[PDB]
């Protein structure tokens, strides 16, 4: 669930070096293929083989 | 989808007249300056990939503002449209070389952009950061050529006063 | 509506809210604003300009005379 | 209005100012359809020609070729009234009649006056003056966001496909304006400009075939509420 | 309106990529091939009149109902509409020609011309008659085989080009029937 | 007046756009097969005069019924408004192949000209005549150059195709 | 529409004979000239309507009276109307340099103006200034000396052609006064 | 648009041959016919408005569903239209006797008819009925035989012309059907 | 093959016995619906060529993809065999609109059709839009008897619920 409500972080305070971008895929055609299937774009990126477990039942 | 050859015939057409010496010296014209397009248009199907990357890293490294509130690029999923925005324009840039006019370019990527982009809330100054990057990271012996690379830089001028 | 005459005697509007399509010089030159004479009162101004035209509307040479 | 087709993809508007022959045969295809006017027509409009080789006023062009014998004679003699009207919204406007009641003014229109009455009433429509002017051949319009949906259908299903001559075939929108049901998606597919990707509605198959629209069907809605789903009729 | 060059483009763009080594290469070759193709085209205009005159008067002289009472090419009018239809589906090739792709004669002319002379009652196989003779005399100019011209070029295979102009011919030909 | 210049610049100002990279192309091939026209061009303006005596020449070689009832040339007044009428069209040959395109040639010479002809009982047979002639008398590398020489016959033969 | 080559044709017209030596020497000078008019309208359009931009923003930072209230700037839709009429006069002033002659400059959009901006009131004087500012602004870009863009050419002078384009900027300016 | 002559000249053309003696026979007894069908013109052109007034009054006394709330003739504007429909029908009627022959009232409203009366959901029997009374009234009129009107007219034999009228009102009647 | 007369006819003879009434009360009815049948069968022997080339116009206009490539209708010979195709058809549902019954249609068009259209790469989707299109643009009221185009929609409606 993990939202917080009243809350900004501004971006625009930081120091100029320390924003940095990272895009997985720097391409068009691999980030949507013909098919809808996506492992970026959309809502079908839920639906990646792997990842349906979770490591967070350790607390 | 405009060029040289669609230009003329075009024109003769709309003439109803036979093609005549003069869309034989254009298309002449074209066989000309062929060479040089198609070897900007190699080189940049070389490279894209370090190309984008390095525009959308200095597009948000100067508006940093984009990453922070956002009404912008907000996710990592969002930097991934950003990214590939940016392999489209430059998808067409390649496409409006091989044609060698501006016709793909205008008909795919300009045609009614302003309209999404100010419906998207899509700031156009961080496009026009991300071109004003690349032209300047251009080269005159060491990249390209000389010849090509100022079709190259032409092409890109382009895009920017299309969008600004 | 405005009379075929009468639309082309009156007036040209402002763009953004009479007109959408954007006009060619051509038709400020030749239509546009198109006022007659009174009867001209001394030798001197009579044979300088013509009078009120009939079934003409000249334009922004109107202006001028 | 965003115009999708608008200069994308059809040709530009033939404007006056530039060489006169172009401007008049332009007119000519545009007017006439794919007449194909031969040496006698054309000795015969000989005075339009030199009225607008002089002055450039192309509406007072259309006006006197639309009263002339040449346009009279084919459209006007060989061609029965409900054509006639249409055609006539085709040729001056380049879009058809929205509805049932503007092909009942022009209609009215003629049957009340004449025939010089009506080709005024074209040529003097406020609609035809923001599209055109004195200074523009008339063309076929992509404007976007039209007033009726069913003008669109019927201005492209009668702006017929590249070589069009309305002189073999026969009346497709009599029946379409009175009724109110626009035409065939097909006629409507032909026509339409290159790279529209003409046709690929029409969801036909064995799971939603859909394919005529009807107005008696009743209308379902259904909407997601957490507990479940509220359809409104 | 798409020539070779478009079409390249429009085919990487269904493909969604840049074009890539191949395409250009055959593209080399379509700039490579050039001049042949200007002076082709040159060829095929400068004698264009005079192939439309030879191709219909063939195709009356051929099948002589045509100008028979009833046929299509009775009147005066009817035959001038013959002779200009002839003259347009030349200059539509002539097209196809500048531009390498039938792109041009497939949206302008050829789509919606079965239909067209269905609705007027023209026979469809006399049309393809004059087609088929406007083949191949057009390819006999473009090789400079005339039997009435022959003139001045510097030598030099042309084959393929000869195949393509009668590519067209044959689209034409085969549409309207 | 139709060439290059005023088919790309009529061009774009129909479209209301600045002139891209495709104009500069056809003016580029304009500027290519230049030398080529104006080596032809000076080379007619060299011989003129004996190009138009032989061509009316050969014209009535052929057609000798002219000068015989005649409905035609009946006079030597009549023959020298046939010299005039070949020293004319020599003259827009000259012209097109300075402008490089058909234009001066088409809206001086070929319009309007077939009321004319068929108002004054003008042949078209005979100028047809005449300009075969002239065609060929051509040499391939003797009087003017390969390339030129073709570019020449070109012009011609569009008079040709404009008469017939 | 008459380019430098139809200049030539329609004057030995008037003068009735053929084309000569003189004029096709001049015209040699033309074409020996070449790109770097090429690549001149190539440096005009590719900052265009950046040069639109600073100059109309110069012209009412010049004169802030076009802003006040009543001015003929006061409005977004007179701006609008403003930053488009700039753009179409660089735009026939780009057609004037490709051509070579500036009847397309005449028959264009210079026939008729003056009594436009008299029928419209749009003040003549800051017009020529903003024609003006694109005088300089374009021949600084035409001699490759912007304080913000120095884009790579081979060297090589180019007076005459700057003075050329100076001299359409003038028409445009002396015909709006 | 064909009169009689045209039938004649249409019929030769597709025979292929010349005018010859018989049909020329049939229409000199066209051209002796002559003033009757002139006089007979002016009787149905001065007595036509009543005509239309006094067949659509009866079609609506014959069936008074027309005029009931929800039938076709029920607004003023329906039978302002249905007025000025029965004025057209009677328009072309009269056209048809000065051409004598029925390719105007073909060309001009019978083609396309029963269409558009489907199309408005218009009765065809009603449509009918009033052509039929438009029949009788203007055979009663051609014949001088009208209860209100008899005018002076050199007396003589119009058996002929009188079916020709019945046969375009039964064309127009059938046509409807 | 299959109609009213052979539906009874054969299931007498299967029963043993003479045909009583109710054979000749279903002749009967054969004989009523005869004449919108017949009418049926004379309009689309009228106007078979123009439904044949609306159907095949609209097929390829639903459908582009056959014409590129290894797909069928690619060249010339293949949508020739396309139209020979849907004229097969429009045949077949005139001769089962002269029989009456389904019969001719069944055992000359539908029998072992699958085997057919899945071996030689057919999709039947495409003769589906075809006769989707046949069946939607005609006017009961403009060109046919009221009973007649209810039976010509009938037999068009058979073709597709047995085609897929
Ligand atoms: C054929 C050419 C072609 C293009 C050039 C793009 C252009 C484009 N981008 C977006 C859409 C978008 N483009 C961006 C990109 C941006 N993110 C930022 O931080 C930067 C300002 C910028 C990259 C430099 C984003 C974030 C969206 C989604 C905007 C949103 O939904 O808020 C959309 C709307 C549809 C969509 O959501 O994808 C379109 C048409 N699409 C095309 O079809
Ligand atoms: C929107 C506003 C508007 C108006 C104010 C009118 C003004 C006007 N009146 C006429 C036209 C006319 N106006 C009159 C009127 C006159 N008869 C006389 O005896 C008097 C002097 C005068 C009434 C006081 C007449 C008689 C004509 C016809 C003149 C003619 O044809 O001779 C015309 C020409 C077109 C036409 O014939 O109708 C116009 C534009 N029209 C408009 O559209
Ligand atoms: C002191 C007295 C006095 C007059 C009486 C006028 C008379 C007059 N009229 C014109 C000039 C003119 N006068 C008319 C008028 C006409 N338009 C037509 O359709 C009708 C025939 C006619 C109105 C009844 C026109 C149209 C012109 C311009 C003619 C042209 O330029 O072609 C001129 C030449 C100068 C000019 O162009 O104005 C003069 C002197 N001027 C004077 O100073
Ligand atoms: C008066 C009412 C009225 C309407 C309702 C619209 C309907 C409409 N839309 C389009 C045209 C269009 N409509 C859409 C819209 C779509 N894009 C998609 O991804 C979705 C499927 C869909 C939005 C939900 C698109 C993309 C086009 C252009 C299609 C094309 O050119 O390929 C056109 C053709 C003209 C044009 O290009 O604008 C028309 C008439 N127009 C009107 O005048
Ligand atoms: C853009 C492309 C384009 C075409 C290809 C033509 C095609 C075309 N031809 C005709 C029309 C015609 N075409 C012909 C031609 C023929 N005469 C014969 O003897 C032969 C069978 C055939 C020549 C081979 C004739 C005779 C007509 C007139 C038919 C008639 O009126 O009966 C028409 C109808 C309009 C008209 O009458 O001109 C059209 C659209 N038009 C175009 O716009
Ligand atoms: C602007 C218009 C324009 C043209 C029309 C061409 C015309 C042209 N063709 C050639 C040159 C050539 N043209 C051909 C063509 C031919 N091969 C044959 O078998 C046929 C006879 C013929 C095609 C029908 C060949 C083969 C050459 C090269 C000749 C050689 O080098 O031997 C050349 C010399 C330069 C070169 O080598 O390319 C020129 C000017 N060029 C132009 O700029
Ligand atoms: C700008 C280009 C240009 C041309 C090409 C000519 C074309 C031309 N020739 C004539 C007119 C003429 N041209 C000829 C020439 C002919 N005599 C014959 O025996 C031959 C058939 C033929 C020469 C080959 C003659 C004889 C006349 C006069 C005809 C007559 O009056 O009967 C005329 C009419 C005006 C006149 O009488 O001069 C024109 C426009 N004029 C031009 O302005
Ligand atoms: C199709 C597009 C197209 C262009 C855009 C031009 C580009 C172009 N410019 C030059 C070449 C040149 N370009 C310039 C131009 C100038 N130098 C200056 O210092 C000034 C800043 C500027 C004034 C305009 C000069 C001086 C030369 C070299 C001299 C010359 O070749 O005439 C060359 C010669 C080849 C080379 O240098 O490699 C070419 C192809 N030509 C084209 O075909
Ligand atoms: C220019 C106008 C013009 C007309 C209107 C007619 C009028 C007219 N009708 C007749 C003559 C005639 N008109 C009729 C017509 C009639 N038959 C009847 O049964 C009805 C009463 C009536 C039709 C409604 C007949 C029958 C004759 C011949 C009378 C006779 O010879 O007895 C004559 C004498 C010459 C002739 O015999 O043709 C004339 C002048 N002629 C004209 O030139
Ligand atoms: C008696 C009824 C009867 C039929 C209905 C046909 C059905 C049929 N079609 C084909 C054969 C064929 N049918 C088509 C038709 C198609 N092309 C396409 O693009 C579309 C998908 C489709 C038209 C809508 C094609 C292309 C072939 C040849 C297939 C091939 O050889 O690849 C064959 C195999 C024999 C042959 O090659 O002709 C048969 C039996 N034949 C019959 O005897
Ligand atoms: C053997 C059976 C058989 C049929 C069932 C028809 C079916 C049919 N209808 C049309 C053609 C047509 N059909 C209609 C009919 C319609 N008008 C409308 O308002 C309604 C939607 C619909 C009546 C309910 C129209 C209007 C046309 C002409 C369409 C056009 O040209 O635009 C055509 C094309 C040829 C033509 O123009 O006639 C065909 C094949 N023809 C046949 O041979
Ligand atoms: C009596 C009614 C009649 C005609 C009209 C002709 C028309 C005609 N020309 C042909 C073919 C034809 N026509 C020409 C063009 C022509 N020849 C030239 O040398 C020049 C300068 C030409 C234009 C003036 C060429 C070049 C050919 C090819 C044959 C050849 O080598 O000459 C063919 C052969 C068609 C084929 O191969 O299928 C025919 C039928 N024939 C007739 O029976
Ligand atoms: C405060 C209100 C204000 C302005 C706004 C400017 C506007 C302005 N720019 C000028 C002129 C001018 N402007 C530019 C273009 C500009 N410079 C570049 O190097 C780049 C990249 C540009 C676009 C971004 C150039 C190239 C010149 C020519 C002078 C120079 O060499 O820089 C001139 C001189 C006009 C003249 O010579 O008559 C003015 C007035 N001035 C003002 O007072
Ligand atoms: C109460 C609702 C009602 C009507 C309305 C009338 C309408 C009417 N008029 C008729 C027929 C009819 N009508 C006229 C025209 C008419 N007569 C004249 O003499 C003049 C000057 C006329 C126009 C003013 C004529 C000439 C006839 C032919 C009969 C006759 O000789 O009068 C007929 C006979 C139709 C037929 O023969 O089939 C009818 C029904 N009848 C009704 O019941």
């Amino acid at each position: 669930i993990a939202n917080p409500d009243v809350s900004s972080v501004d971006y625009q305070l930081m120091p100029p070096g320390s924003v940095i971008v990272q895009p997985d895929e720097v391409s068009a055609a691999k980030m949507l293929p013909v098919s809808g299937m996506s492992k970026h774009i959309g809502k079908t990126k839920r639906l990646v083989e792997g990842d349906g477990l979770s490591d967070y039942s350790r607390l | 989808m405009k060029s040289v050859i669609t230009t003329t015939i075009s024109a003769a057409d709309a003439a109803g007249r036979f093609p005549s010496s003069s869309d034989l010296e254009s298309i002449q014209g074209n066989i000309q300056r062929a060479s040089a397009r198609l070897e900007a248009a190699e080189k940049l199907s070389g490279n894209h990939e370090a190309v984008v990357k390095e525009a959308g890293d200095a597009c948000f490294a100067k508006y940093s503002y984009l990453k922070n509130s956002g009404e912008a690029g907000d996710s990592q999923e969002k930097i991934n449209k950003c990214y590939r925005d940016v392999d489209h324009y430059m998808r067409l840039i390649n496409y409006s070389l091989v044609v060698g006019g501006t016709g793909p370019l205008d008909e795919w990527g300009i045609a009614g952009s302003r309209e999404v982009y100010r419906t998207l809330n899509l700031p156009g100054s961080a496009y026009i950061a991300s071109f004003t990057f690349t032209r300047d990271r251009l080269c005159v012996p060491r990249d390209m050529s000389s010849q090509a690379g100022v079709e190259f830089v032409a092409a890109l001028d382009y895009v920017i006063n299309s969008l600004s | 509506v405005v009379d075929p005459f009468q639309r082309k005697f009156q007036s040209i509007g402002k763009i953004g809210i009479d007109y959408s399509r954007p006009k060619k010089l051509a038709t400020y030159k030749r239509v546009g604003y198109s006022v007659g004479l009174d009867f001209p009162n001394a030798v001197s101004m009579a044979g300088h300009y013509s009078l009120t035209d009939c079934t003409r509307a000249g334009g922004a040479a109107k202006i001028l005379m | 209005a965003f115009s999708s087709i608008d200069r994308i993809l059809t040709a530009d508007p033939v404007a006056f100012p530039n060489g006169t022959e172009s401007v008049i045969r332009a007119t000519y295809i545009q007017v006439f359809g794919n007449a194909h006017v031969m040496d006698s027509e054309r000795e015969e409009l000989a005075t339009a020609e030199s009225n607008v080789c002089r002055t450039g006023n192309v509406r007072e062009f259309v006006r006197a070729i639309v009263l002339s014998e040449n346009y009279k004679s084919r459209f006007f003699y060989s061609v029965s009234q409900y054509r006639f009207i249409e055609l006539m919204f085709k040729h001056i406007l380049g879009r058809a009649p929205e509805s049932r009641a503007e092909y009942a003014e022009a209609m009215a229109v003629y049957n009340t006056k004449g025939y010089e009455p009506l080709v005024s009433w074209f040529v003097d429509s406020l609609e035809y003056n923001e599209n055109f002017g004195s200074w523009i051949v008339p063309y076929g319009i992509y404007q976007g966001c039209y007033s009726s949906n069913e003008l669109f259908n019927r201005s492209v299903a009668m702006r017929l496909a590249p070589g069009c001559s309305d002189k073999g075939r026969s009346a497709m929108l009599q029946y379409c304006v009175l009724s109110g049901d626009s035409p065939n998606w097909l006629s409507i597919s032909k026509a339409l400009p290159a790279g529209t990707e003409k046709g690929t509605g029409l969801c036909i198959g064995g799971h939603w075939q859909s394919s005529q629209r009807n107005k008696q069907a009743p209308v379902k809605g259904k909407s997601k509420i957490p507990g479940g789903v509220i359809v409104t009729e | 309106m798409l020539d070779a060059f478009s079409r390249v483009v429009v085919n990487s763009d269904s493909k969604a990529a840049y074009v890539g080594g191949s395409d250009l290469q055959s593209l080399k070759t379509f700039i490579s091939d050039g001049n042949k193709r200007l002076d082709a085209v040159n060829c095929i205009v400068s004698n264009a009149s005079c192939i439309v005159s030879d191709a219909i008067s063939g195709m009356i002289c051929e099948n002589p109902g045509l100008i028979a009472p009833g046929g299509n090419c009775y009147t005066n009018r009817r035959m001038a509409a013959c002779l200009r239809d002839g003259e347009i589906i030349l200059r539509y090739v002539s097209y196809a020609l500048l531009a390498g792709d039938s792109s041009v004669l497939d949206d302008r002319c050829l789509n919606g011309l079965k239909e067209t002379y269905i609705a007027l009652g023209v026979p469809t196989a006399s049309t393809s008659r004059a087609v088929s003779i406007m083949k191949a005399a057009s390819t006999a100019f473009i090789m400079n085989t005339a039997s009435g011209r022959k003139i001045e070029i510097a030598a030099g295979d042309c084959q393929a080009l000869q195949s393509e102009a009668a590519a067209y011919f044959d689209k034409v030909g085969s549409a309207v029937d």
